[PDB]
RNA sequence: UAAUAGCGCCGCAAUUCAUGCUGCUUGCAGCCUCUGAAUUUUGUUAAAUGAGGGUUAGUUUGACUGCAGUCUUGCUUUCUGACCCUGGUAGCUGCUCACCCUGAUGCUGCUGUCAAUAGACAGGAUAGGUGCGCUCCCAGCAAUAAGGGCGCGGAUGUACUGCUGUAGUGGCUACUGAAUCACCCCCGAUCAAGGGGGAACCCGGGUUGAAAGGAGAAGUCAUUUAAUAA
């Protein structure tokens, strides 16, 4: 998981005000930072069979938060996968 | 008749790492192959219908990948070896499905048969006496009986009057004078519907996948779910599906076919060795324990033999079979070839390890081949004749062997082998014409010293599926089971039965057709099951876990097997009866070899 | 302190016969001295089973020829012995927790010493409960089965381990500590390799624990762990 420096860092970014502690934008961010970090071990240590379930527990939860997002304002979720380099 | 022995192969790295680089690349078109079959061919649906795949089409789909850019660097017998496993591969699963499917019509027939004594009534518009009498006469007509009465159940439906045979099939093939419970027959019509259910969940049965090695699809699926998003929940499953499979560490094995395409010879050091066709610059030396080696000489005295007799004797009764190459998985780290180990699994043929054994396989293929050619009776099919008939004369033309006179049982004196849940064996010696029981053996006497091996598997059985749990709860790589401890003590059983058959000069070992225990077991738990948690799943599946979990253990194929196999070494008569519902573990055995006896006619 | 009960095993006490023991009537009579089946009972320095994790190309189960002589290979497994350990720091990573109640196939449980902090040091497979074990039971913990209660910010169009967080417990990779044995001791080789020196006993030769083998490929179902979904 990120260091409490990389998390303060991460949510003064991508929160909208001083009072974004969890948004669902940076809620998205933090999902992101993690699964990036995660690819880099996982793709490596193949036998790792705990931290499959980490991961596919963490891209599944931020796909439902994007979903979400579409709905609720198109122009905040172009925004978000914009700045998290998503496709 | 046939046995496998192995041996470990050693050679040098430069010889173990080519080795691995051709296996590597065979067995990537061991999976093109298999889908040029699963979704390509056309005709899939045709063979599903018949159960059989036609005996050229592998060969018409590998002879143009033979110069495949990706397949073209491999001897001409690796080839042979990728056609033989692709074949093998579809030529099990057809059958496998066409079993599936003539058991789900063999039973929706009896689902549309079985009915209630008040509906055999409304249904005929008659008394249940008058379908006792109408079944009486059926039976008078008959005398594969069973087979008679649903043949006239099919064809001669008779102004409804087949209800009445439909009356005979559900009481046994007899008459019946009780009239029956509405519950216990609705509990016997629910486990027929439960059955139909299944069969077709079963039915719908996975396609056979290829061994890849590569990762790539893996490693493709990885980069797309942890930078893209998915467009649906069946999208976002897929790419899960994809990521928790385990990919496979080894290719498929080499087959030879041929035995001569193995080529036996001993090195300065006095060691044997062999090489294989297309591979003769890579000599390896055999290694495997003294209670081996007896075979691996055989197979270069054979082999000298021939070379010393001008080719005037056939390795059609050469010891050697065909040879499996195949690397067993090592431990810890390193290259592939210096991890793994290469193994050689021979087949051979034990009756052709004596004189009087090997006169067995010359009258067996002497036979089988005068037939081949007198059906036969094409171009290239005058050279396949010319070798039929060469092979029909040079195997006259004996190998200097060990002689051991054939085993002679007694034509009246039988073993039965009863088998249960609670006692896996239980013997019973029966001399038939007096009807006297000679000898019976229960599990503390039929292995002896070894009684202590079961206890040991009930616990280990026990302790160690504790431990999977815990284990699986925590990621631990740690699961272990006593299947290798059930394949001994199944073994001696097998050896202990067959000692016991030739102690009384037995003719015969008598197995019971025990059948798909297994399903019906399943089957019957559900049907109760449901009437005692109605509507609540997760109650009806816990209801007799212990029951159906042991069930499912029972080792009964693999001790029948063990059985078959040690019998037929020693040269014992195999033969098969029903085994009683009701009785002791010795009664049981008692009247199941009186059964297998009265059916000699 | 506690662990009374339930369930599975292990013998021990009996009772009933036989697949056994004496006869000839080759099928009866007779009993339990053995060897075995069935039921019941029992937990008496009875007897018998008895899963803390690891260690040897180990020994014996082998082939051929008339029980004697030749040849012999180190494969895949199950036990019995014996010995060793109860681990070390260097990264990566999963899960869990605002705070409470219920407490789960949940974790923990040995001897001695110092602290009486939660941990060190030295011993060790006798290691909570019984003859021996458990998902059962007792004791402590319980956030990491689950359900319910519920505080303050963000978000609030259905998403919300998303906040209250530095520890707990795992996973994996690299290096490393001990045993690398089959009567002990010593020097080595692990796709190979053996050699040297002793103790004890039997009648200068042996002995110094035994067993099993049909394998590959594909498909399926049984519980059981994780993820996802309605």
């Amino acid at each position: 998981s990120l260091s409490t420096e990389a998390t303060a860092k991460i949510v003064s970014e991508f929160g909208r005000d001083a009072n974004d502690t969890g948004s669902t934008e940076v809620q998205v961010a933090l999902l992101t930072a993690q699964i990036n970090h995660l690819q880099g071990h996982f793709a490596e240590h193949k036998k790792d069979h705990h931290s499959r379930r980490g991961l596919l527990r963490m891209v599944s939860q931020r796909r439902k938060l994007l979903d979400y997002l579409k709905r609720k304002d198109v122009a905040r979720y172009t925004q978000l996968i914009e700045r998290l380099g998503l496709r | 008749s046939q046995i496998t022995i192995q041996a470990r192969l050693i050679s040098f790295e430069s010889n173990r790492q080519q080795l691995w680089k051709l296996m590597a690349d065979l067995n990537t078109p061991l999976i093109n192959e298999l889908l040029c079959q699963l979704g390509q061919h056309p005709d899939f649906e045709k063979w599903q219908q018949k159960g059989k795949l036609p005996s050229t089409v592998v060969s018409q789909l590998c002879q143009p990948l033979k110069t495949d850019p990706r397949f073209a660097g491999q001897p001409s017998r690796l080839y042979m070896s990728a056609i033989h496993i692709v074949d093998y591969i579809y030529k099990s699963w057809l059958a496998i499905q066409k079993r599936l499917q003539q058991q789900l019509d063999g039973k929706t027939r009896w689902l549309e048969m079985l009915n209630s004594d008040a509906e055999l009534v409304e249904l005929s518009g008659d008394t249940l006496e008058a379908i006792r009498v109408k079944a009486a006469e059926i039976l008078a007509i008959a005398m594969s009986l069973s087979k008679t009465l649903f043949d006239a159940y099919q064809e001669t439906e008779d102004i409804k009057s087949r209800s009445a045979i439909s009356y005979l099939l559900k009481n046994g093939c007899k008459l019946t004078d009780k009239e029956e419970d509405s519950e216990k027959f609705a509990k016997r019509r629910r486990q027929v519907e439960i059955q139909i259910q299944r069969l077709t969940e079963k039915l719908i049965s996975r396609m056979p996948k290829g061994r890849d090695l590569t990762n790539a699809k893996w490693l493709e699926t990885l980069l797309t779910a942890t930078t893209t998003v998915a467009e649906d929940n069946a999208q976002a499953k897929r790419w899960q599906d994809i990521l928790l499979t385990r990919s496979s560490s080894l290719p498929f094995p080499l087959v030879f076919e041929t035995n001569e395409d193995m080529v036996w010879s001993k090195n300065q050091k006095g060691r044997l060795c062999v090489h294989f066709n297309g591979l003769s610059d890579l000599i390896f030396e055999v290694y495997c324990g003294n209670r081996q080696l007896h075979w691996f000489q055989r197979f270069l005295e054979d082999q000298q033999t021939k070379r010393k007799s001008k080719n005037q004797h056939s390795s059609g009764l050469f010891t050697l079979r065909n040879g499996h190459l195949v690397w067993l998985e090592g431990e810890g780290k390193g290259e592939p070839w210096n991890l793994h180990h290469l193994t050689l699994y021979c087949c051979v043929d034990n009756r052709l390890w004596t004189e009087e054994g090997t006169e067995i396989v010359r009258q067996e293929k002497a036979d089988e081949i005068t037939k081949f050619i007198t059906n036969m009776k094409s171009d290239t099919q005058q050279a396949l004749i010319q070798r039929k008939q060469s092979t029909l004369t040079r195997i006259n033309n004996s190998f200097e062997r060990p002689s051991q006179p054939l085993y002679q049982g007694q034509s009246h004196i039988l073993v039965g082998v009863s088998l249960g849940l609670e006692k896996p064996a239980t013997v019973a010696v029966v001399d038939a014409i007096a009807n006297k029981v000679l000898a019976y053996r229960s599990i503390k006497q039929l292995l002896g010293d070894n009684y202590e091996l079961l206890n040991r598997q009930r616990r280990q059985q026990q302790y160690l599926s504790h431990e999977r749990h815990k284990a699986q709860k925590n990621f631990s790589p740690n699961q272990f089971g006593a299947s290798e401890l059930g394949q001994h003590i199944d073994r001696l059983l097998a050896k202990a039965i067959v000692a016991l058959a030739r102690t009384y000069k037995a003719g015969s070992i008598v197995l019971p057709k025990l059948g798909d225990m297994r399903e019906v077991v399943q089957s019957e738990i559900q049907a109760i099951a449901e009437q005692k948690f109605p509507g609540y799943i997760e109650g009806q599946q816990k209801y007799a876990k212990q029951y159906r979990v042991n069930v499912h253990r029972w080792s009964y194929g693999r001790l029948i097997q063990s059985i078959q196999s040690k019998a037929a070494q020693t040269g014992i008569v195999i033969e098969e009866g029903k085994q009683p519902i009701r009785g002791s573990p010795h009664d049981k055995a008692k009247e199941l070899a009186l059964s297998a006896y009265n059916l000699r006619l």
